[PDB]
Parts: structure tokens; C-alpha cells; sequence
């Protein structure tokens, strides 16, 4: 929405619909961010910092 | 966003801007019965 | 993930997450959807142990 005019992509371009990462907590948080953003879920196998808990700012984590 | 929700003049150079115009975003919980939708701040 | 995605995949009509017991599609299935799957999952280790997520997505 925060784009008036339309964009476009390639059809080539395929649509995630899960991630697998990452390992640090940092790098989890900045990647949660955006996905988030779209409802991607995502799962970790080694970030385990506490504040990716909180579910009111890291809705798919 | 909207004409209502942006602020827009054009220029030879272009600068952003971030500002609060609203305290908080709405407090509704969501299910994920239906397609999540825009959030609308109070 | 898979598991979340064999779960919508044998979704009985009237038994889905979704508004009024509706189901997603296998062949059009969208992010949210797995996300909701993956908040109630529930599945056996090749071990041979349950898994399952917290309400904030944590395995202890
Ligand atoms: O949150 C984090 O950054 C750490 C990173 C990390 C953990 N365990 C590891 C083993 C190998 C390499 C990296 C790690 C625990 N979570
Ligand atoms: C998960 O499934 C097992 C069956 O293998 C069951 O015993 C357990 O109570 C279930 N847990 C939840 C939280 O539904
Ligand atoms: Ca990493």
C-alpha cells in the first residue's frame, strides 16, 4: 500500500511461503522484521534471545 | 498509503520523512481465520 | 513446515482453522495459512517425541 503507482515482477519470481534462519538473534530480528511485515512465517534453529518472545512486534517467528 | 495518510510535494531532490502522527497502532488480536489486513493506528 | 503443510493438505470440510471451518487449498495455500497451521501443530519425531510450539513459538 505505501506505493501509489504499481510495480512489477517477473512471473519467474517464485513466492516464499516459509523461511528456515537464521542463526543469530540480530540477523533474526532484522529478517523477522520484514517477514513479519508480510506474514511469512519463520522458524529458527539457533537464535534464542529472549526478546524474539514477544509476539506484539514478531508476529511470525 | 492514501492521499489522506501521506504528505507529498515534488522537487528536484526528494527528501523523506518519519513522524507519529498517531500515539499507537489498534490493539485488535488476530486469529488468522481470514486474510490479515491492514492495521489502523488510534 | 511440512508437516504444517500436510496438515492443510488433509483438511476435512467442515473441521478447518479458518472462518467457519473452511479450509485452504494445497494448490493456492498462502503464507498466513501455514503460520495459523504452525500455531497448532502438533507431530512425532522420527525419535519419537511430540513437538509443539508455545503460545509465543518456543520449544523447551
Ligand atoms: O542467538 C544466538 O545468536 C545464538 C547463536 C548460536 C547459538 N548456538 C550456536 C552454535 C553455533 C553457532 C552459533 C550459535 C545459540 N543462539
Ligand atoms: C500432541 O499430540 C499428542 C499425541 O501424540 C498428545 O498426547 C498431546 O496431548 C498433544 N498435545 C497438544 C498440546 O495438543
Ligand atoms: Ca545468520
Amino acid at each position: 500500500l505505501n506505493l501509489d503507482e504499481f510495480c512489477n515482477c517477473s512471473e519467474h519470481i517464485p513466492s516464499t511461503i516459509a523461511v528456515v534462519g537464521a542463526t543469530g538473534s540480530g540477523v533474526s530480528t532484522a529478517v523477522a522484521n520484514l517477514l513479519g511485515l508480510f506474514y511469512i512465517p519463520q522458524v529458527s534453529y539457533a537464535s534464542s534471545s529472549r526478546l524474539l518472545s514477544n509476539k506484539n512486534q514478531f508476529k511470525s517467528f | 498509503y492514501g492521499p489522506d495518510q501521506r504528505a507529498q510535494k515534488k522537487g528536484d531532490i526528494i527528501l523523506g520523512g518519519l513522524f507519529p502522527i498517531h500515539f499507537g497502532v489498534a490493539a485488535k488480536d488476530q486469529d488468522l481465520k481470514s486474510r490479515p489486513e491492514s492495521v489502523e493506528c488510534i | 513446515i511440512a508437516h504444517a503443510l500436510q496438515d492443510i493438505y488433509t483438511c476435512l470440510p467442515g473441521r478447518g482453522l479458518f472462518t467457519n471451518g473452511s479450509c485452504a487449498d494445497i494448490k493456492k495455500v498462502e503464507a498466513w495459512q501455514v503460520l495459523k497451521h504452525l500455531r497448532h501443530l502438533n507431530f512425532t519425531n522420527n525419535m519419537g517425541e511430540q513437538v509443539t510450539f508455545d503460545e509465543c513459538g518456543d520449544l523447551v
